[PDB]
């Protein structure tokens, strides 16, 4: 399983560039995709999202009629077609695959991610409060973070995943809702959480689990992630 | 509309899934759906190497139309228990050797098991083929040895062109259900070509029969 | 002379196996339970009607989550069902479309399916592909699969047409524990509640009682006059209960060696095909040809209820692991969640 | 036949071991089984109907 | 003044062939498609029957809108009950001959893509048309019933050689079927290009739900 987006480069303002993002190991056809970008300082944000069979096609509303996305379903690469790049818009652009069915785990692998170099209301908003917490290994590490709305649907789900970006590394899947532990991912990592307020805790750590930890939202779109909350030492 | 973005993302999964099935559906349903049977020591090998562990599938396409036939003969088990499984096949192909009437005996229980598949409660309405199978060397068997010794009731010649037709119309004397279905009955040998034709020419009567009865032309 | 010697000495094993019986018979079921409450007309309604075949449905069974649910029918396609919100999980495409039994093991991770191939296929729910994937086949029958359920994610018990349950190891492929000793072929099983014991009904209409462990036939129930179609542990696992082609159930005994009632009506002529208990033990489904399905409250032979709404044979039926549904299947390729 | 001797020999060992058994009488286990669907009455969702809150269906 | 019961037995007709395909749930095959609709033209041609009958006094609205609504739905009856009859024709024309190639053409979807061209055509037909007569006469009596005659000499003559027991009364069934419309739609066209009968016109809708359907031992095992 893997997802090797390509493309990219330096592009003047204004222009044009289209990412690719063949993909290898897997039924790529029965996968949601998304495109989701990080700025070379900043954390994550959602940019795009095409569903199994292109039917459902989602924007972020900042890039909303000036990027286009397409997935290929026979040559299993998938397409970002960019029109009129601003300066707002360099970013490394990591792919993401996600299905969707009762139990599923969506945002499970990400891609490698390419880089892209440009020259010259009513969301729902992440917050997290501590932006960096010095920790040694061995200590159990208490992880909040809040919403603006309840993210407790009627049926009972919570949507709320946990991410984790090592230093030099694409974006891992810890928690995939309120508490349900991803493939993969040692017992040591617990969500939990109510309503408007989440915590993940560690109960104890080791050297390979530093970097920052990102909290979003899937109960509606567009999906929107938090400030993370970076761990060193 | 009270749905989150996975149960709606889970819904349009299950529309595609829809669509998966409803186009399998409907190309399974353009296939000639044949059950093979057949006696012991029957000569369907044979034909079945012309028309190419439970049941031994066997998919093939002639003049636009795609058979699979499903050879259970080897199934030995309880007939009752499984034979309801196939309510809804287009036709029933059976296997007989004529040269198995002096080795009750065998020809008795291929009228036994015709007997059995015949009037079932099942097959009311199911066409059935029957292959009276290797007729060449029936033909030399018949030579001495007459017919007398399967059926005794039998006051003919011993020549073939009458025995092969008394044993045609012992067979076919079996349908109780006569009005409902019909019974198709080819001569075949070790080498016959036209074996897939006839089977062809069966169906395509069946077809025609059951297009009769949905368009209400019966 | 050896023959007739060993041929009396059964006689005479027979006969005193049945004079145990008759002394433990000091009281019926119907005499102890006269003074019970009967149970009111109990009154199901169709929640949920789960339509995606397009042939007859031959075996249904309930996740141990009480809302997935897995079916199989013979249009060569094996269906998991989100009983919540009708929506199809997977759809599994066969290699084999002649199926009679399916499985979901209690972990929820694997799916069974078998039927007149020989095979006994496990399913893999959850891979990284994303798809659903064979993972072993287990061919060492001869006759065809009735019956299959999961004993954990490495065990199954497979029931098959050949006179012969067998006892396999997912990992390795071979079996394990070989059970024989019925003489007709075995149609159904039921696994007791502790994974250790389980009972087959089988077309000589008899009721074997096998240990998993030693692998011997401990129990010999014989009440039937034809082919027992259906078998189920009541839920204390000291008891089960029988579905034949005689139009009658009936609920045998563990400790006593013997059957209990029958349940039994005059205008019921036709086979069950399904039996399942409720979670409390006091109702018993059953599944019928006559297109209907009747609840029986256990401990006293009156008919409490009838789930008609199918159109053809009612051929598979489960009762969910919480207690709040009623799957039954029926072959005019339909599901039915009744509340 | 040597082997319809040994298949009857397995046939009244397997009548011997299912002989040499411990039974209980009759009215015992009815009565166990009587307390068994008496003691699970209330956690019966098809026996004593739910309301329709917490009911998964309606 | 005349009798005017065909409305009082066509409905009811038409009814029960709409009760039995819709309301039990037994729409499968393609011919079921092209019955609901053509009992949906009769019911629309017997709806409009009674309003011209007992016009007495016009206490409806004449010369606007709701006398438009009657003979409209008098003409698009008149079109899609002699339309659906050779597309039914057409199909019993490709169930019969040519038995393998319908396996891939008489769907579901393709009858209902049919049916909807059929009623479209007879609402832009209607829409040029309370007091083009010789378009009247062609598109419902000559390039229809070219059709028509031509679909059942086939199917006959193929019918000539089957099985016995369901070609005879497979012979009968098509020769009740071509003697019924000949006698309902010969003099009617007849004495309409003889001004450029009309109670055989209403009577032909009357009797169609009887012949495709009840008859059939399909729809009487549904019954």
């Amino acid at each position: 399983v893997q997802l090797v987006e390509s493309g990219g480069g330096l592009v003047q303002p204004g222009g044009s560039r289209k990412l690719s993002c063949s993909a290898s190991g897997f039924a790529f056809s029965s996968f949601g995709m998304h495109w989701v970008r990080q700025a070379p300082e900043k954390g994550l944000e959602w940019v795009a999202y095409i569903s199994s069979g292109s039917g459902t096609i989602y924007y972020a509303d900042t890039v909303k009629g000036r990027f286009t996305i397409s997935r290929d379903d026979p040559k299993n690469t998938l397409f970002l077609q960019m029109t009129s790049l601003r300066s707002e818009d360099t970013a490394m652009y990591y792919c993401v695959r996600s299905i969707y069915y009762y139990g599923s785990s969506p945002f499970d692998f990400w891609g490698q991610g390419t880089t892209l170099t440009v020259s010259s209301g009513s969301d729902i908003v992440m917050t997290q409060a501590t932006s960096s917490v010095p920790v040694t290994p061995g200590e159990s590490v208490s992880i909040s973070c809040r919403s603006s709305k309840s993210l407790l649907h009627s049926n009972g789900n919570t949507y709320l995943y946990w991410f984790l970006q090592r230093p030099g590394q694409s974006p891992q899947l810890l928690i995939y809702r309120m508490s349900n532990l991803a493939s993969g991912v040692p017992d040591r990592f617990s969500g939990s959480g109510s309503g408007t307020a989440f915590t993940l805790t560690i109960s104890r750590l080791e050297a390979e689990d530093v970097g920052v930890y990102y909290c979003m939202q899937h109960l509606e779109y567009p999906l929107t992630f938090g400030a993370g909350t970076k761990l060193e030492l | 509309c009270t749905l989150s973005a996975e149960d709606k993302a889970a819904v349009e999964r299950s529309k595609m899934i829809d669509r998966n099935l409803r186009e399998d559906g409907e190309k399974a349903a353009r296939e000639v759906k044949l059950l093979l049977l057949g006696a012991g020591e029957s000569g369907k090998c044979t034909i079945v190497k012309q028309m190419k562990t439970g049941i031994v599938e066997t998919h093939f396409t002639f003049k636009d139309l795609h058979f699979k036939m499903f050879d259970v003969t080897a199934q030995r088990s309880e007939r009752k228990k499984w034979i309801h499984c196939f309510e809804g096949v287009t036709a029933i192909i059976f296997c007989v050797a004529l040269s198995d009437y002096d080795l009750m005996n065998r020809m008795h229980a291929s009228m036994k098991l015709f007997d059995s598949i015949c009037n079932n409660k099942w097959f009311t309405d199911t066409s059935i083929i029957l292959f009276l199978n290797k007729k060449d060397l029936f033909e030399e068997k018949i030579k001495k040895s007459p017919l007398t010794i399967c059926y005794p009731e039998y006051a003919g010649s011993n020549t073939y062109e009458e025995a092969a037709a008394y044993i045609q119309c012992q067979f076919e004397d079996l349908n109780k259900r006569k009005d409902t279905k019909e019974i198709y009955t080819h001569f075949t040998c070790s080498t016959d070509t036209k074996n897939v034709q006839f089977v062809f020419d069966a169906v395509t009567d069946v077809i025609i029969k059951n297009n009769l009865k949905d368009c209400g032309l019966f | 002379s050896e023959l007739d010697q060993l041929r009396q000495e059964a006689e005479q094993l027979k006969n005193q196996i049945r004079d145990a019986r008759k002394a433990c018979a000091d009281a019926t079921l119907s005499q102890i339970t006269n003074n019970i409450d009967p149970v009111g007309r109990i009154q199901m309604r169709t929640r949920r009607t789960l339509r995606g075949h397009l042939a007859k449905i031959y075996a249904m069974h309930w996740g141990t989550d009480s809302r997935l649910l897995v079916s199989a029918s013979q249009d060569g396609k094996l269906i998991i069902w989100d009983s919540y919100t009708t929506n199809k999980v997977h759809a599994i495409p066969l290699r084999s479309s002649w199926v009679m039994t399916c499985a979901y093991a209690p972990s929820g991770n694997y799916v069974a399916c078998g039927g007149l191939d020989n095979i006994c296929s496990i399913y893999n729910l959850k891979t990284r592909e994303g798809n659903v994937r064979v993972s072993r086949e287990l061919a060492g029958h001869t006759g065809y699969l009735s019956c299959c359920r999961f004993l954990d994610d490495n065990q199954i018990v497979t029931s098959s047409g050949d006179t012969t349950c067998a006892l396999w190891d997912i990992e390795t492929g071979q079996q394990t524990t070989t059970f024989t000793g019925h003489t007709g072929d075995v149609m159904s099983l039921s696994l007791a509640p502790d994974t250790r014991l389980f009972v087959s009904g089988a077309c000589d209409a008899s009721a074997k009682l096998w240990d998993v462990r030693e692998g011997m036939c401990r129990q010999t129930f014989t009440g039937h006059e034809s082919d027992i179609n259906a078998i189920c542990f009541f839920p204390n696992g000291n008891a089960f209960a029988t579905g034949s082609d005689d139009a009658t159930c009936r609920l045998f005994d563990l400790r006593a060696d013997q059957e209990l009632m029958t349940y039994s009506h005059d205008n019921i002529i036709c086979g069950i095909t399904s039996v399942s208990f409720s979670k409390s033990g006091r109702l018993l489904l059953a599944g019928y040809d006559d297109f209907n399905c009747n609840v029986w409250d256990a401990l006293k032979a009156d008919r409490a209820g009838v789930l008609a709404g199918h159109d053809n044979r009612v051929s598979c039926l489960g009762v969910t692991d919480d207690g709040m549904a009623v799957a039954t299947g029926s072959w005019d390729s339909f599901l039915k969640i009744w509340n | 036949n040597t082997a319809s001797i040994a298949q009857a020999r397995k046939l009244v060992e397997q009548l011997k071991m299912e002989a040499n058994i411990d039974r209980i009488k009759v009215s015992k286990a009815a009565a166990d089984l009587m307390a068994y669907c008496e003691a699970h009455a209330k956690e019966d969702p098809l026996l004593t109907p739910v309301p329709a809150s917490e009911n998964p269906f309606r | 003044v005349f009798y005017c019961l065909l409305f009082v037995f066509s409905l009811l007709g038409n009814s029960l062939v709409i009760l039995v395909l819709v309301v039990c749930k037994k729409l499968r095959s393609i011919t079921d498609v092209y019955l609901l609709n053509l009992a949906l033209s009769d019911l629309l041609f017997v709806f409009s029957f009674p309003f011209q009958t007992y016009y007495l006094l016009d206490q409806w609205v004449f010369g606007t809108v709701m006398c438009k609504v009657v003979s409209g739905f008098y003409y698009i009856g008149f079109y899609s009950s002699m339309w659906f009859i050779t597309l039914m024709s057409v199909d019993r024309y490709l169930a019969v001959v040519h038995a393998v190639y319908a396996l891939k053409v008489r769907t579901i979807r393709m009858g209902t893509t049919l049916c909807l061209a059929v009623w479209l055509t007879a609402i832009m037909a209607t829409i040029p048309l309370c007091y083009t007569n010789f378009k009247m006469n062609i598109l419902g009596l000559l390039i229809p019933f070219t059709i028509f005659m031509f679909c059942y000499i086939k199917i006959l003559h193929q019918l000539k050689r089957c099985q016995n027991h369901n070609k005879t009364k497979a012979i009968r069934l098509v020769l009740i079927v071509v003697i019924a419309s000949l006698l309902f739609w010969v003099p009617f066209n007849v004495v309409l290009f003889l001004t450029s009968t009309e109670i055989i016109s209403f009577t032909h809708c009357c009797v169609n739900p009887v012949i495709y359907a009840f008859v059939g031992e399909k729809f009487k095992k549904h019954l």
